[PDB]
Formats: C-alpha cells, structure tokens, sequence
DNA sequence: CAGTCCCTGTTCGGGCGCCG
DNA sequence: GGTCGGCGCCCGAACAGGGACTG
C-alpha cells in the first residue's frame, strides 16, 4: 500500500544492455537459492525476451562471512540515472565522519525490500542467471522492490531512513551517520567498547523497524605516503642520476625542486658505480628539496562537482601506493598499503583489496567513488576480480600499461 | 481461431516505422508446390490464416530442403521487419559441449516436430507478418497469409520460443529434479539414474506434457539406443566423438575454400589435439575477394598434411566426473601456436583446444602463456563451473620471477611444472644494479620529421664513441637504434644509460619476439650478453654524456 | 603554447565453422 | 539457398589515447 516514487533515466539515454559473464557452481547455486525466495517474497518476478535490458549479476561474500550475497553491477544503470540521485535526492555528505576515531559500517540494504518500486522503471532492473554448460536458457529477472547497488534506492530510502535514525540520533547526537549505496557508516569519538555497544543499540533500533554485522574503521590513524629522498653517506654516479630523475618528476608536483647543482656534478661521462663527493652546493640543494617534499602542495582543494581518479602503482613485496586527484599532480590523497591478503602469492588479489580499501577511504572522506587507474591487463582482471570482491558496490575502473620510470611513491 | 495453451509474448515494434511491404521474390515451380502444400495444411492447423487487402504489409517467402529427409522447411526473408522491430534480449546464452556432461544410467533424445508453429505469436503482432504465395501463373492473384505463430526468419522467434519451452518444461522438472533435461531449443536431451523401467515413465511422462500444450514428440526422433546423436557429436555410454567431419580436397583453393577449412579445422581442435591453423590463416590476410584463387605455401601444404593425418585416427572425449579433479595441461606448439588438453584421467581427455591469438608488437613466451591460462579458465568455468588445476611448462622459479619484478599485476591459478619441452623461461635478465667495472654506455638518438634523416651513437666512460647516420627514421626508431648499437660494441657485461622511455618500456617487458626487426636484433644482443644495465635519465638536464651524445645526434 | 605524428592498443564489421 | 538467434576462429579497418617535437 506504499506510494511509489516516479523515477526517470537522464533524457536521451537508454537502458542498460551488458551482457552476463560466466559464473562459477557455487556462485550459481547460490543465486538460484536466493533469487527462488526472492521470488516466492515477491521481490522479483520473472521475464521473457521482451526486456532488452539486463545488467549483469554474481555472488559475493563479506570478509569472514559464510552467508553468500547476491551483487548487481548497476554501474552502468546507475551512470544513466545521475540526475536523479544527485539534483533532486542527493544526499549530504557530513565533514566531520573522517575526523571520528571509529566508524563502522553496517549492510542495511535489506530494507530497500520493502518499499516497492516504480513500475515503468522495473523495465530496466532486469538480469540473467546463467546455467553451467548452458544446460537451460537464461532465466530472467526483474525487481518489484528498491534493488541492491542502485544508486536510486538510498536516494528514495533517505525520507524514510531519516525518520527512523530520528529517535538515536537525538539521543546520541555527537554521533555521526552516513549512508551510502547499501551501507551505513557510523562514526563516534567514544571508547570502544561502549562504541560498538552504540552500535548494537543501533541494530536492535533497526530490527523492530524491520531490517547486522560490522566493519570497524579508524580513520584518525589514516596516514599519508610522501615522497621521500634517499640518505646515503656515500653516493655514487648512478645514485645521482636517479635521484636527479626522481627530483625531476616530482617537480611536476612541487614547482620549488631544484636539480642545477646536482646536474652539475654529472657533467662528465662517468662510470655509474663511481663515487660522486657531493659538493657544498649540491648538499643545500638536496636538503632544501628535502624541506620542500615535507611542505604540502600549493592551491590543491576538493572539488565536489569533479569526480576522483586514483592511481595504483605496484612496489613489489607487497607493497602497494596510491594517489587520489581530481586534477593531474594536484594529489588529494597519498598512501601505501602491505601486507594485504594474498601477498606474495597473489597480485590480482592484493590489488582487489587495494581497491577496495581506497574505495572505502574515499566514501568516508568525500562520500564518492573514484575511477581507477588499474595496472593490469583486462583480461587478466575481468577473470579474477569477483572472485576476492567483499563489497556491496563496484567502481568505476580503466586498466592501463605504464612501465617504472623513476620510482616517485617508493624508495 | 481458437487460443493456443502457451502464454503469448507481447512484441512492439520500434517507435516511428511501420510494418514491411516487400515484393515477393520470382519461385522456381518446385518450390512453389512445396510452399502451397505446406500452406494449406498449416491453414488447417490454424497456424496461418487468410488475410485481404486490408493489409498493407507484405514479405518474401522461400524454402530449402531438410536434410535427409523428403519434408520441405518454410522460411520468411524477415530481414525488414526485424530492423523494425523492438530489441530483444537473447536467452541463449551459451552451447552445451559433451564434456561438461555427467554419466547417467538412461539418457534419452527426442526433438519436436515443427517447434516454432506450435508456440503462438502475439495477437496485435500478427499484422505485420504478412506474405504472399506466388501461384504456378504470374497472372493469379496469389494467396496471402499471416503467422499466427513464430516464423522462421523473424528475429524475435529464438527468443521467444526458448523461453517459452523453458516455462514449459519448469512443472515437470519441479515435480522430477533428479532428472536432467538439456534444453537446447527444442533438442532435450534427457537423463538420470534412475532404474531403466522408471525412466521410461518419465520419458512418456515428459512427452505427455510436451503433448499438453501442442508439442509433439514424434517416434521417428526418438532416440533410445546408444550411440545418441545430440548437438553434432555420437554420445557413447563411456565415451563422445564428434559426428565425421570432412575436409574439402580442392586442387585450386580459393579464399571460400580456405574459410570453409579454417572453420572446420577449428571445430575439429575440440576434442583431436594438435591442429594448426597457423599457416592456413596467413592465406586470409590481404586478401579481397572471396572467390579469388591462391596457391598454397609450403607452410601451408604442411600444415594441412599434417591435419588430415590427425583426423585419420580416431579420437573420442570422456564425461565429467565431478568427484575427481580438472586438470588441464598446455603445451608450446609452434612460435605463437598453444595447445591444450582437459582431463581428469591420463590419456582421457575431457576436451582439447588451442590458442593462437597475438596481443601487442612486442611479447615473450610468459605473457602468451598467461593468456592461454586465462582462456582455458573462462572456457572451463562455462562448461565444468570450475577451474582446472594447470600443468604449465615452466618452472616454478622462472614464474616466480616474472610476476614478481613485473611492474603489471599478473597470477596463474594453482598449478604444477610438467617437464616436457619446450619450457617457456625468460631468455634475459635486467640487472637491479650498476655492474661494477663494466663499460658505461651514454646513448641518445634523434632525427627530424620532415628529412626523415637521424643519428644514433653512444659516449662511454672509456672515450669510446660512435655516431651513426640514419635514414627514414624516426625519434622512436633512432632511441631503439643508439641502444642496440651500444649492445654491438659491448662486452658480456653493459651499462647502458638511455633518456628514452619509449626504448626502455619496452626492453623492460623482456619480450622474445616482436613485430620490429629492429628490437628482434636487440633480443639477440641481450640474450648475448650476461649482466646487462638499462637506466633512464631525464633528458635536456645536462646530466654526463646524455647532453653531449644529444648534440651529437642532434642532426 | 596547441597541433601533428609516431606508436600502440582496442573495438567492430564480416567471413566461415557448429547447433536448433 | 543468399531467414533468424546463439557460441567459436580469423582478418583488417576504424577508433583512441598517450609521448616527444614544433608554430
Ligand atoms: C534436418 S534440418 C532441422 C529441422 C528443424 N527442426 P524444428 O523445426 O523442430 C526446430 O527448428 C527451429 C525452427 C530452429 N531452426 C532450425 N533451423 C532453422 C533455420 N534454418 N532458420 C530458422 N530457425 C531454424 C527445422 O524444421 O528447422
Ligand atoms: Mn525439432
Ligand atoms: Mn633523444
């Protein structure tokens, strides 16, 4: 008996037509299993040929969950629906959610369920389940409620999420609450153990009104990756040439390098394991670029109407760097992960991980979604990649091809 | 025109273009009889029906002859109205391939008889399938019908029809989940493990449900005794084959005979291991007209030679045990050739296959094993749902080496080395370090893009030097040119100091082979030597001999 | 400075094979 | 015959995006 909220597409585009990409047993079995109660809950209904959309689908699971869950790749219906959760239902971003010592992230996307949705646009919900070996047709679908990983369903959820954290959040008003995609982040100053109790009496708030489990994060020890110069006692030919390289790059970032004296001390053609004494002029100039590296960029400032791209650089041994702009060279954000799940066996799975973590650092500081920069072949990620995912939403992603030049985000 | 027990499903046409209206095409007589004998009785049936000139549209009409069989096969040149009519999302998503099948005790086979007109089209649809039945004189009028049910020709007819049987067959499967019913098209393919008296039943259970709703599975289909014809292959109770394949033994060869071959060759790959279709293709390329004769290469006449003897003797696939493991086996055929075999058992292959594609102007053995790797997985988690264990022939040591240093994220599933040669290896490598008391090469090379004339040369630490002039060149082609001249005039150990990161990304990769003769030649130099140093150096910064060897190369 | 070109990679159009 | 849909392969042409040099 719930009104329906008239949703349209941005003029001049049409539907989402991506085809679905195989699925292993487990992933299909799981499906089936979740899409026949879905079905038999009136959640989703099925279809015929007649729907020309279809948007791919797959399962997933959370880290250090056993339940599988079912994950929709409305990127490319979410591109073609912008205007609408961003002009009319967009949603604040709060400034203060980055600055909390802990935020957790719960999974409330059950509750879309239960608001039903506009009829005219179920059209374009629709997706595939493919069978192994092909044995059947594809059996189609399409939703009849808010769908999961549509950027719409918080959008249109927010008036009626809004009421409910009503009552907690005049309670506990130092608290702050974000919601984004299917997720809800809250952030709190308060010692851990009454925090995650905060969290608790925030779940049982949301099961009498009809909806579990929890990420903790601990964003005031977030730390940044700087560009750091070598400190050597003795420097050869080929320690110079590299270091002069690396000051010339990161010139391109910091206006203030300098590299004239120390070019001065490659002036003739020497043997690279040579030993180079630094002159009295050159040992200013490296200290001074020293000071510069420490001092933050000029004039760099988010942006919220320009979307962020991020770069990942891979270090070896685990290590992994990455830098969010929206502008070239004006770095919003720099770091370095190691360590990760599947290091030094797996790189598919190590930059997984790295994706999601940079993903998830970019909605708690400004509520978006990069586009990645991947350094990976295509078909080597597109093989591989659902099988680590661990999110409830996917980034927009491009893999591109660059060889090491000079080492600039680690030593 | 009474109503038909199957759901029709509603079709629009696209917004702004009406139905066709389409001359029909002039018939030989023998066809005509055939159309005239099949549109009265289909008429009867209430598939068809007669419509007057208070429709507009109109469509041409053919027939070609089944195979093996006197029956005749109605077909409708449809190609305007299906630019015209809405988009559909296709339900087929895949081919089902006899390895992916699993032993039962009673497999039974049967097909129904005319599938597309027994499935009812929509009834505001109908319009605009309008044709006309040329007479045996030009003078008569014609008769003129329209499809009550799917034509054969209109794009949406698959479609529907496959998801109209698949919600045919979901009550029967829902009340018999232990039977498996392969549902391609019309074709089923039905087993279990039940008992042989039990699974008779069913079939006829089966076939009398098929029978509710208007299909009919007629007893000349029927199959009931091994070897089961399905999908182009003979399914044996222990073992498949694909159905006899036949080259053609053209004396003159054109390009249609080449394409017909290649095609069949490909085919075959599946299950007789090690086709090659290497040097065939390279008769493709460059190549215009379809018809044009071209002579076959030695390559060619060897290749092919050596194909024909591989289908002399028989080969036969096995079914899928999912109790024991997939395995799947590469081997490095020829210079960009790979091939591969997926089993379970020694020696009895699930499938077979090859790859052959060539990514890029530069790559090495490595990469195209990769590749080959990511191929089999795909291609095996849409037949098995699974990933087979590898057995690559490559160290562990030399993989361990490549995915670490390279600078892309790159990962094989789990494997083992199988020690049958050729090994894939990595012919070079790079040092990390400046190699202590080997000569220092300073090289740079230039040229202008309206002469097309260049300069390569190197400045050592030792006083050696050289310049070379170049022409028709390029800035890309000079940089590549000073590195390799650097690698001629050097000892077993270099280093090699260049501002070119265009040079350098490449010879970072470690490739073994490329499209360039000019980095071939520098692979050889590489592979010659024992410590070799690359370095980059910004350029125009005056930094040792890379500003004098630019003046130099200036020019 | 923008505007080329030299190079490289990707996408798509079209032929065959195979199945219904 | 020169209908349709699916999947696979092979090829070339068109598309496209970065890097170094030039008015
Ligand atoms: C010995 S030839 C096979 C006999 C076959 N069986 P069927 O009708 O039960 C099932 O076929 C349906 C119509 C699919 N379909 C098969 N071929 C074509 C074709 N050329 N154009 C369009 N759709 C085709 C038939 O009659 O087409
Ligand atoms: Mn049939
Ligand atoms: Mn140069």
């Amino acid at each position: 008996p719930i009104e329906t909220v008239p949703v349209k597409l941005k003029p001049g585009m049409d539907g989402p037509k991506v085809k679905q990409w195989p699925l292993t047993e487990e992933k299909i079995k799981a499906l089936v299993e979740i899409c026949t109660e879905m079905e038999k809950e009136g959640k989703i209904s099925k279809i015929g040929p007649e729907n020309p959309y279809n948007t791919p689908v797959f399962a997933i699971k959370k880290k250090d969950s056993t339940k599988w869950r079912k994950l929709v790749d409305f990127r490319e219906l979410n591109k073609r629906t912008q205007d609408f959760w961003e002009v009319q239902l967009g949603i604040p971003h709060p400034a203060g959610l980055k600055k909390k010592k802990s935020v957790t992230v719960l999974d409330v996307g059950d509750a879309y369920f239960s608001v039903p949705l506009d009829e005219d646009f179920r059209k374009y919900t629709a997706f595939t389940i493919p069978s192994i070996n092909n044995e059947t047709p594809g059996i189609r679908y399409q939703y009849n409620v808010l769908p999961q990983g549509w950027k719409g369903s918080p959008a249109i959820f927010q008036s009626s999420m809004t009421k409910i954290l009503e009552p907690f959040k005049k309670q506990n008003p130092d608290i702050v609450i974000y919601q984004y995609m299917d997720d809800l982040y809250v952030g709190s100053d308060l010692e851990i153990g009454q925090h995650r109790t905060k969290i608790e009496e925030l779940r049982q708030h949301l099961l009498r009104w009809g909806l579990w489990m929890g990420y903790e994060l601990h964003p005031d020890k977030w730390t940044v990756q700087p560009i750091v110069l070598p400190e050597k006692d003795s420097w050869t030919v080929n320690d110079i040439q590299k270091l002069v390289g690396k000051l010339n790059w990161a010139s391109q970032i910091y206006p203030g390098i300098k590299v004239r004296q120390l070019s001065k001390l490659l002036r003739g053609t020497k043997a690279l394991t040579e030993v180079i004494p630094l002159t009295e002029e050159a040992e200013l100039e490296l200290a001074e670029n020293r000071e510069i590296l420490k001092e933050p960029v000029h004039g760099v400032y988010y942006d919220p109407s320009k979307d962020l791209i991020a770069e990942i650089q891979k270090q070896g041994q685990g290590q992994w760097t990455y830098q969010i702009y929206q502008e070239p060279f004006k770095n919003l954000k720099t770091g370095k992960y190691a360590r990760m799940r599947g290091a030094h066996t797996n790189d598919v799975k190590q930059l997984t991980e790295a994706v999601q973590k940079i993903t998830t650092e970019s909605i708690v500081i400004w509520g978006k979604t990069p586009k990645f920069k991947l350094p990976i072949q295509k078909e080597t990620w597109e093989t591989w990649w659902t099988e680590y995912w661990q999110a409830t939403w996917i980034p927009e992603w491009e893999f591109v091809n660059t060889p090491p030049l000079v080492k600039l985000w680690y030593q | 025109v009474p109503i038909s027990p199957i759901e029709t499903v509603p079709v629009k046409l696209k917004p702004g273009m009406d139905g066709p209206k389409v001359k029909q095409w002039p018939l030989t007589e023998e066809k005509i009889k055939a159309l005239v004998e099949i549109c009265t009785e289909m008429e009867k049936e209430g598939k068809i029906s007669k419509i007057g000139p208070e429709n507009p549209y109109n469509t041409p009409v053919f027939a070609i002859k089944k195979k093996d069989s006197t029956k005749w096969r109605k077909l409708v040149d449809f190609r305007e109205l299906n630019k015209r009519t809405q988009d559909f999302w296709e339900v087929q998503l895949g081919i089902p391939h006899p390895a992916g099948l699993k032993k039962k005790k009673s497999v039974t086979v049967l097909d129904v008889g005319d599938a597309y007109f027994s499935v009812p089209l929509d009834e505001d649809f109908r319009k605009y399938t309008a044709f006309t039945i040329p007479s045996i004189n030009n003078e008569t009028p014609g008769i003129r019908y329209q499809y009550n049910v799917l034509p054969q020709g209109w794009k949406g007819s698959p479609a529907i029809f496959q998801s109209s049987m698949t919600k045919i067959l979901e009550p029967f499967k829902k009340q018999n989940p232990d039977i498996v019913i392969y549902q391609y098209m019309d074709d089923l393919y039905v087993g279990s493990d039940l008992e042989i008296g039990q699974h008779r039943t069913k079939i006829e259970e089966l076939r009398q449900h098929l029978l509710r709703w208007g299909l009919t599975t007629p007893d000349k289909k029927h199959q009931k005794e091994p070897p089961f014809l399905w999908m182009g292959y003979e399914l044996h109770p222990d073992k498949w084959t694909v159905q006899p394949i036949v080259l053609p033994e053209k004396d003159s060869w054109t390009v249609n005979d080449i394409c017909k071959l290649v095609g069949k060759l490909n085919w075959a790959s599946q299950i007789y291991p090690g086709i090659k279709v290497r040097q065939l293709s390279k008769l493709l390329r460059g190549t215009k007209a379809l018809t044009e004769v071209i002579p076959l290469t030695e390559e060619a006449e060897l290749e092919l030679a050596e194909n024909r003897e591989i289908l002399k003797e028989p080969v036969h696939g096995v079914y899928y045990d999912p109790s024991k493991d997939l395995i799947a086996e590469i081997q490095k055929q020829g210079q960009g050739q790979w091939t591969y075999q997926i089993y379970q058992e020694p020696f009895k292959n699930l499938k077979t296959g090859k790859y052959a594609r060539m990514r890029g102007a530069h790559t090495n053995d490595v990469k195209q094993l990769t590749e080959a790797v990511q191929k089999i997985t795909t291609e095996s988690i849409v037949i098995w749902g699974k990933t087979p264990k590898f057995k690559l022939p490559i160290q562990k040591e030399t993989w361990e080496t490549w995915w670490t240093e390279y600078w892309q994220a790159t990962w094989i599933p789990e494997w083992e080395f199988v020690n049958t040669p050729p090994l894939v290896k990595l012919w070079y490598q790079l040092e990390k370090e400046p190699i202590v008391g080997a000569e220092t090469f300073y090289v740079d090379g230039a040229a202008n893009r309206e002469t097309k004339l260049g300069k390569a040369g190197y400045v050592t630490n030792k006083g050696r030097q050289k310049v070379v002039p170049l022409t028709n060149t390029t800035n890309q082609k000079t940089e590549l040119q000073a590195i390799y001249l650097a690698l001629q005039d050097s000892g077993l150990e270099v280093n090699i100091v260049t501002n070119s990161q265009y040079a350098l990304g490449i010879i970072q990769a470690q490739p073994d082979k490329s499209e360039s003769e000019l980095v071939n030649q520098i692979i050889e130099q590489l592979i010659k030597k024992e410590k070799v140093y690359l370095a980059w150096v910004p350029a125009h910064k005056g930094i040792g001999g890379n500003e004098q060897v630019d003046k130099l190369v200036s020019a």
